[PDB]
């Protein structure tokens, strides 16, 4: 069959894939593109509404002096121009991190033990339910005990609520089916048992604090907001005092003793609370992406839905806004979700392996990586070589190293059923590249490649973790694109060739397996489609308290 | 000395140890026993091997309900945890029979590991206690097992955790009383980010010893951030001698006097009586039926304003064996003393504010949680500047069991290793040894 | 010295381009004007700017180390630091951007090389860089067809290259004369135009490109064919990974 | 006695001082040069009491462009500046013989002050510097002028800024080398926190003096860290030798050799060819026209190739008078290296990557600066462990005046006070002489 990208790189160009020459400079510039016209329009409207000079196309140099290409978003039949997958211009991808952001995970299980031991009042699945009435009325911000209370508008915060899952199923059964996560539901059958296992018979809370409230302040707003509302919902539905000693091991447990966060605070430099996209580590942002719960037969496809995930949050909104800002990183994050070109590489890399190991059966050795690293390298490379057309799409060295090395790193675990050698598989990619085409990335691309080889297998303080442990604040890692969502896909990479039904917490993986989010988590790349073509429906819009 | 006063010293059974000891003999600055508990805190780690092994066995690592599939390593540590010991300590020394200790405790389940002093001279701050026993454990098991290059890594996720992606070592095999220099309030706040459970932890619920080493980590921390230097030294010392050391018997004796049917207000009734006939505070003036009085020295009122407070804590908890009501203790004491008298409360109303927020931050749905959890460090508990969180700990040593979150829940492993060393369980006998060795220095 | 391992003609370029005692084939004259005005950073007969007095007004503290190494006539002057920029096609292009950092640094004394994907670039003193300007101009170091100078805007390496074999350039600082088959530069490397184009000779024939070229291409010559430049690089990378484990 | 590596300590004009040097006479853990030099870095504070002054003057306080109308106070410190210091050092100092130092510079302009060791001993980290310096000199302040109580918190904020509504002492008048606990981006990296312009201006550009202080810093962190615990402990011991304290003469002569006309390239060529003869390396293979070299002791080919790299950043940057292209070096020294010999670079590929993303951070929009502002813990230059900075302060030593972000921009203040102090300004020299008075009890 052709290769996963030809139809892509014929959509784009008049000329053959493998034409070597073509002729520029007759396109109009901007002229070219609809959405560029679209852009003029707008500024000159902007700027005469303002009475300040902003969007003009004349400003600096001339774009489009090439053809200003359309890209197919991988695994979909959508083409857009690349400026709808700017994440300013993609409510999808605005709400895939909102999701995230507004997200808490916190058990209920120190909060049951005070019940019974402290207040010494019995917990049951009717209690439990009760709970869960009270805590969905509250959690989006309404009242529970006091009098002369102003709350917020319910159609404002729709989008905030409360569920539960637990790994007995015979007690999540007789909760009320509206608040369960029902993980044998949502999960195959080895994937569900594997989760309640995990679980037992813990009980935990996934609560979702408001998108309008979110976007207004921050993630580590959530835990907090999380915590206010289950503390009175366990005030007003066990009929406690308003305000006791006991009323304390609630809030501590809530803020502090059970709560998970989808991400971790970080150091100064880049200072930022909990729920922001840098503490969100690999294995997390792999368990977040739900992927591996509906593609389960195909490890590519659920490896390749995680980069997709973690290149637009990591690259686009994290390091190209959160850490940068201006027009940013698309395009550094779209290479590993456009055209189907990771694709095509992985594919091979995946066949390879499985042709001469087999899923997982490779030794967890040094020999495994420089055999498939190489192999699948090799094979990435020539397809530029070969397809003018595809070095002309992909033309920036960072988008082909980040490519090339998630194809040859993933590869090498699908080959080990370990990350840690996937990694290795990565860092030899770039040696190999670099040396192949005397070029890499950008001036700083290979920070971390050139650290790379020695710190996959430290065990010092500051450099030794296993990859699924590792994220954007990994000190190597905290500074450039075309890295962390790729790591993140090399997470997930060998759970997938194993069949796990989780990388690194399986309270997370269940915790995203809601239809009841905004963003849909099994069909990211279908959702960033979605968005590009202004079709997705956001939660947070301020429309109903402001004038028609 | 710097200052003329002297006081006497007594042990924690209220009996006489050492008379008229110049005041600064008790000072962090000059009292070689606080010297050495402090060099110990900063120097002391608790090693959780059970808990690394158990961790490798299930690839439970990173942090709460984390796990990696498929890297799962099952090594004998605990079986071999002497040789493993062994080598640590080979690495974590200078010199040979230096002053580093490795000792193994519960059957080879955990280790205390003090490590040597000399790191510490050349280090900016504590950090190489974790640091050094963490990678020296590592090594030390990668090297039992010959643990391959390819499987070492999970060894040091299951004893340091999710760091350096964390900025705690999260999910961490080890302790400390210490935590991370990122999470100080402020500059100086390292020896006030210690739990108060973990205080009561290392002194066994000891009351007395309970309320020394939290006045000793507090007062301590006040000259570090500068608060005890100049104007304010004397009020820091005094404060240190009468609420935390027990000077002249003055906490002991009003606990003795209001212990069987005492109160807070009968507590501040006899301060007031001791204060008056030592001099301390005078009657300056009269309104209707009503005594205004001062004080020509208002860093004793002060500080015997502070025993009174301890000694409140001691009867109002202590009667009720239930520690929160400290946050009320704290609050009232301070507020009746005043309307009582004329004169400020103890740390000139800080005591009193803090007490109002640790109140409503023990007591409601916003954050804080029960009084074992709070620390000088906390936000919360942070304002008064030593006078407040000593009672706290002697409140938690006097609890028999009404708090979820306990020393027990909360402080184990700290227990465990912690409170094996003397000077840390007692720091009372230390301190007093060494102030009464060193009384013709100062 | 050694340079780089391999038997292939893309190995042996390489390592002569490193090699400071392998004279460069010189392919075309350009006047010192000319190169004054393709870097544009002065006018002819502008002085040198400074960016601080000569070290000889200076009155420096004894420092053994700066007692042993000389510095560049720039430095001795004390001229502003400036640059030049190149893109190589990867069509073939006899140079390519860690082939440019890796020679610069063995053959130019007082250099700040860096590079990237896209383009290339060396800093140094005003005066030493036109003097190695020239040279990075006249020799084999360039093509004016699959290499451009270019201080912005450098997007063209990866791309097809145009009906005249010309690589793509945003700015049209290289134009090909169809008339003469000689490519003229009619503006500065930063893009502004030139009163008079600069010659730069014909564009190297595909066969002189392919004897003379440092990149490995399927098309070419493969890298995965060249065993014994793989086997380093795997090399580097195995010793690399033992060492941050355990220093084996 | 751990390791039997000698080793030959020369001066700054390459006469030979001591042969022979066991390697751990060099060691932070045993060189009581080393350790001076770390107390003295935690204990250091420069006073600018001119800054103090107008920022009474004109109200000024609290950071960048910020003033308060109204608050005005015209206090003649800087002429009583006598008075004032001798008034903060009976606070600062703990007895009248100790350690302390205060001394006016600049007629009273600035002071210098050395806060006493034993405070540091009985304290968790550094800030008590600042802070018992800060609280000292404000105390003096007031009491000098009678500054009322409705005043002195203007004082205050003159002294030491907006904190604690900032974290950092925000519009402070002081200045220490270190930086506050909280900007760490890992435990135990305080002594990576200190601006390569700052180890510049205390070394008055000498530029075997500030590569030494500048590795002195950096490997006495990677001991802090626990980086040189075990199986990396002499790897670090023999790079801080080599790389920074010229063991061997092996840097200086790599520099004689090369000044001249010498490159990048010919440093590396001289080096391979030194490390061949000494032994360190042969060939282990040879493939068509090209040798493979080997080592057996991967440690000490590390630390002849950092030797190399700092020769060839004093080869490079010195040529062009200009610092900026030590990213560049830092880079190519090592990528050159790995392909001429089939041996990895400097600390494996870790200088390399650090090069990397300093280059793009010194060349770029996205942050960084010139290369003085860099440092240890700088997010972009924190990844090699100590094999990267001291090059960074070599060529900024050596820079003629190309960067606007000098060390004369960034650290004047520092310059003033830190280089009065001989250790600091000449730590080669006391380094090298303690390791010589150590050397047979090793
Ligand atoms: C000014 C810099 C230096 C710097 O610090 N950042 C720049 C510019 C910056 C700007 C460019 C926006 C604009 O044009 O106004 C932005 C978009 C960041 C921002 N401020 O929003 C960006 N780069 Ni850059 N930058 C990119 C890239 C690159 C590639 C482009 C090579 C090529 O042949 O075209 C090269 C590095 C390399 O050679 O490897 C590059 C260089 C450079 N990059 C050169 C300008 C190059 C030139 O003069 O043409 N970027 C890429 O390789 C692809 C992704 C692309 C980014 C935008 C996106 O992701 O959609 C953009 C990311
Ligand atoms: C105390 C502290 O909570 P913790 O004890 O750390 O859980 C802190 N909250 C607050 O200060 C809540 C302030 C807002 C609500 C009460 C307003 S009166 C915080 O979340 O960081
Ligand atoms: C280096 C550091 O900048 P400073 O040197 O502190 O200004 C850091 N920026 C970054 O790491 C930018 C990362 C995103 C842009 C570059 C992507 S390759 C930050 O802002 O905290
Ligand atoms: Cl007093
Ligand atoms: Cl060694
Ligand atoms: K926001
Ligand atoms: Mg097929
Ligand atoms: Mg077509
Ligand atoms: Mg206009
Ligand atoms: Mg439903
Ligand atoms: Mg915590
Ligand atoms: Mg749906
Ligand atoms: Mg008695
Ligand atoms: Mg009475
Ligand atoms: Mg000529
Ligand atoms: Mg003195
Ligand atoms: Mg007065
Ligand atoms: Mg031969
Ligand atoms: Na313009
Ligand atoms: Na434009």
């Amino acid at each position: 069959a052709d290769k996963l990208f030809i139809n892509a790189l014929k959509k784009k160009f008049e000329e053959s894939p493998e034409e070597k020459k073509t002729t520029f400079y007759t396109l109009g510039g901007w002229k070219q593109s609809e959405r560029k016209t679209e852009f003029v329009n707008a500024g000159k409207e902007v700027a005469a509404k303002r009475g300040i000079p902003q969007y003009n196309p004349d400003i600096g140099t001339p774009l489009g002096q090439r053809v200003l290409m359309p890209y197919q978003v991988s695994t979909t039949d959508t083409y857009v121009e690349g400026d709808d997958l700017h994440f300013v211009n993609n409510a999808a991808m605005q709400q895939m991190w909102d999701d995230i952001r507004r997200t808490v995970i916190v058990g209920l299980n120190h909060a049951h033990a005070v019940i019974e031991k402290r207040l010494g009042k019995e917990v049951t699945p009717e209690t439990i339910t009760h709970y869960l009435e009270t805590v969905n009325h509250a959690m989006p911000g309404a009242a529970v005990v006091q009098e002369h209370m102003v709350e917020t508008h319910p159609a404002l915060v729709a989008d905030s609520y409360v569920k539960v899952f637990t790994g007995n199923d015979e007690i999540a059964d007789e909760i009320d089916p509206a608040f369960v996560i029902d993980i044998n539901k949502q999960f195959p059958e080895d994937q569900a048992e594997t989760l309640k296992a995990e679980v037992g018979d813990g009980i935990w809370q996934v609560v979702r604090i408001p998108t309008i409230v979110s976007r207004t302040c921050d993630g580590a707003t959530t835990s907090r907001w999380s915590a206010m509302q289950i503390g009175m919902s366990m005030i007003s539905a066990y009929k406690q005092a308003a305000g006791e000693a006991a009323t304390g091991d609630f809030a501590y447990a809530a803020k502090h003793a059970e709560v998970i966060h989808m991400g971790t605070y970080l150091p100064v430099r880049r200072a930022r609370g909990e729920n922001e996209p840098g503490g969100v580590p690999f294995g997390y942002l792999a368990d977040i992406c739900q992927s591996s719960r509906v593609n389960y037969e195909d490890p590519v496809r659920v490896s390749l839905d995680v980069v997709a995930t973690g290149a637009m949050l990591y690259d686009q909104i994290w390091l190209g806004s959160y850490m940068s800002g201006g027009v940013g990183f698309t395009q550094y994050a779209t290479a590993a979700y456009t055209d189907n070109i990771l694709d095509d590489f992985t594919y091979f890399g995946k066949e390879y392996v499985e042709d001469k190991y087999g899923l997982c059966e490779a030794p967890n050795n040094m020999d495994t990586v420089l055999d498939v690293a190489t192999e699948v390298t090799f094979y990435g490379l020539e397809q530029y070589e070969e397809y003018p057309a595809l070095l002309e799409d992909q033309f920036g060295g960072s988008q082909r190293a980040a490519v090339v090395a998630a194809a040859a790193g993933c590869s090498t675990a699908f080959a080990t059923g370990n990350a840690q050698t996937g990694l290795s598989g990565w860092y030899l990619s770039m040696y190999l590249h670099k040396e192949q085409h005397s070029r890499l990335g950008f001036y700083g691309y290979d920070l971390q490649d050139q650290c790379g080889a020695s710190n996959v297998f430290s065990i010092r303080g500051d450099e030794g973790l296993p990859l699924e442990l590792r994220g954007p604040n990994y000190p190597n890692y905290a500074m450039n694109v075309g890295h962390q969502g790729e790591y993140a896909g090399i997470s997930q990479a060998p759970h997938a060739a194993r069949g796990d039904a989780f990388v690194f917490n399986p309270l997370v993986k269940i915790a995203f397996a809601d239809d009841n989010l905004v963003f849909d988590f099994t069909n990211v790349r279908g959702e960033f489609a979605k968005g590009a073509l202004r079709e997705f429906e956001p939660a947070g819009e301020r429309a109903l308290i402001t004038p028609a | 000395a710097k200052f003329e006063d002297k006081v006497d010293l007594y042990d924690d059974r209220g009996n006489l140890v050492e008379e008229q000891v110049p005041l600064e003999a008790l000072s962090p600055l000059r009292n070689p026993a606080i010297k050495s508990i402090v060099q110990g805190i900063k120097r002391t780690v608790a090693v959780n091997l059970e808990g690394i092994e158990n961790a490798l066995k299930t690839a439970k690592v990173g942090g709460p309900a984390c796990k990696i599939m498929g890297r799962e390593l099952d090594l004998d540590i605990v079986g071999n945890a002497e040789s493993i010991a062994a080598a640590a300590k080979e690495m974590i020394q200078v010199t040979e029979d230096d002053d580093t200790n490795v000792e193994l405790l519960g059957g080879g389940k955990r280790a205390l590991v003090q490590v040597p002093s000399a790191r510490f001279d050349v280090a900016a701050e504590y950090s190489a206690a974790p640091l050094v026993t963490a990678t020296a454990f590592v090594q030390a098991i990668i090297n039992e097992f010959d643990v391959s290059m390819y499987d070492a890594n999970m060894v040091k996720a299951a004893v340091l955790g999710r760091y350096p992606q964390s900025v705690e070592y999260m999910g961490a095999n080890i302790a400390t009383m210490l935590d991370i220099p990122q999470k100080l309030e402020g500059p100086g706040y390292a020896l006030r980010n210690i739990m108060v459970n973990h205080v009561v932890a290392a002194t066994l619920k000891n009351t007395l010893q309970a309320a020394a080493l939290s006045t000793i980590l507090e007062q301590t921390a006040m000259f570090e951030m500068g608060d005890a230097v100049g104007a304010f030294e004397r009020m820091h010392l005094l404060g240190l001698a009468y609420q935390g050391m027990n000077a002249d018997n003055l906490v002991f004796d009003l606990v003795k006097a209001n212990g069987k049917e005492g109160t807070v207000g009968s507590v501040i009734a006899d301060l007031v009586e001791r204060a008056l006939e030592d001099g301390v505070i005078k009657v300056e003036k009269e309104l209707t039926d009503y005594k205004v009085y001062g004080t020509d020295d208002l860093a004793m009122w002060n500080a015997y304003a502070a025993a009174g407070l301890m000694a409140a804590t001691m009867v109002n908890q202590g009667a009720a064996r239930a520690a929160q009501g400290v946050s009320s203790t704290l609050l009232y004491y301070n507020d009746l003393i005043e309307f009582e008298t004329g004169l400020p409360s103890v740390d000139f109303g800080k005591v009193e504010g803090t007490a109002v927020g640790f109140s409503f931050f023990s007591h409601s749905i916003y954050g804080g949680g029960g009084p074992g959890i709070f620390n000088g460090n906390h936000i919360v508990t942070r304002h008064s500047k030593g006078f407040a969180i000593p009672c706290v700990a002697a409140a938690m040593a006097l609890d028999a069991g009404t708090q979820m979150f306990s020393p027990e829940a909360t402080s184990g492993l700290i227990k465990e290793v912690f409170s094996q060393v003397d000077e840390f369980r007692e720091p009372l006998k230390y301190v007093v040894e060494a102030a009464a060795e060193i009384k013709n220095e100062i | 010295a050694q340079y780089y391992p391999g038997t292939t003609k893309v190995a042996q370029n390489r390592r002569n381009f490193c090699n400071p005692e392998y004279e460069l084939e010189k392919l075309r004259e350009i006047s010192d004007e000319d190169v004054v005005k393709i870097l544009g950073h002065r006018a002819p007969g502008e002085e040198y700017p400074s960016v601080h007095p000569p070290l000889e007004e200076m009155d420096e503290p004894e420092d053994a180390i700066r007692e042993m190494v000389e510095p560049i006539d720039g430095a001795k002057a004390g001229d502003r630091v400036r640059y030049i920029q190149f893109t190589d096609s990867m069509y073939f292009a006899p140079a390519q951007p860690y082939v440019r950092s890796r020679a610069y640094l063995c053959r130019y004394r007082g250099a700040d090389a860096g590079t990237l994907s896209g383009r290339q670039i060396i800093e140094t003193r005003e005066r030493d860089l036109e003097k190695i300007s020239k040279e990075l101009l006249e020799t084999e170091f360039f093509d004016p067809a699959r290499s451009g100078v270019r201080g912005k805007s450098v997007h063209g390496h990866s791309l097809r290259l145009d009906e005249d074999g010309m690589m793509f350039d945003m700015l049209r600082r290289q134009i090909y004369n169809k008339d003469t088959g000689r490519v003229e530069m009619v503006k500065n490397q930063i893009g502004d135009e030139l009163d008079e184009p600069v010659d730069l000779g014909e564009p190297l024939d595909e066969e002189t490109l392919m004897e003379k070229t440092t990149i490995y291409r399927v098309d070419g010559e493969a890298y995965r064919d060249d065993v014994e430049a793989v086997e380093i690089m795997q090399r580097i990378h195995v010793l690399r990974s033992q060492g941050g484990f355990n220093l084996e």
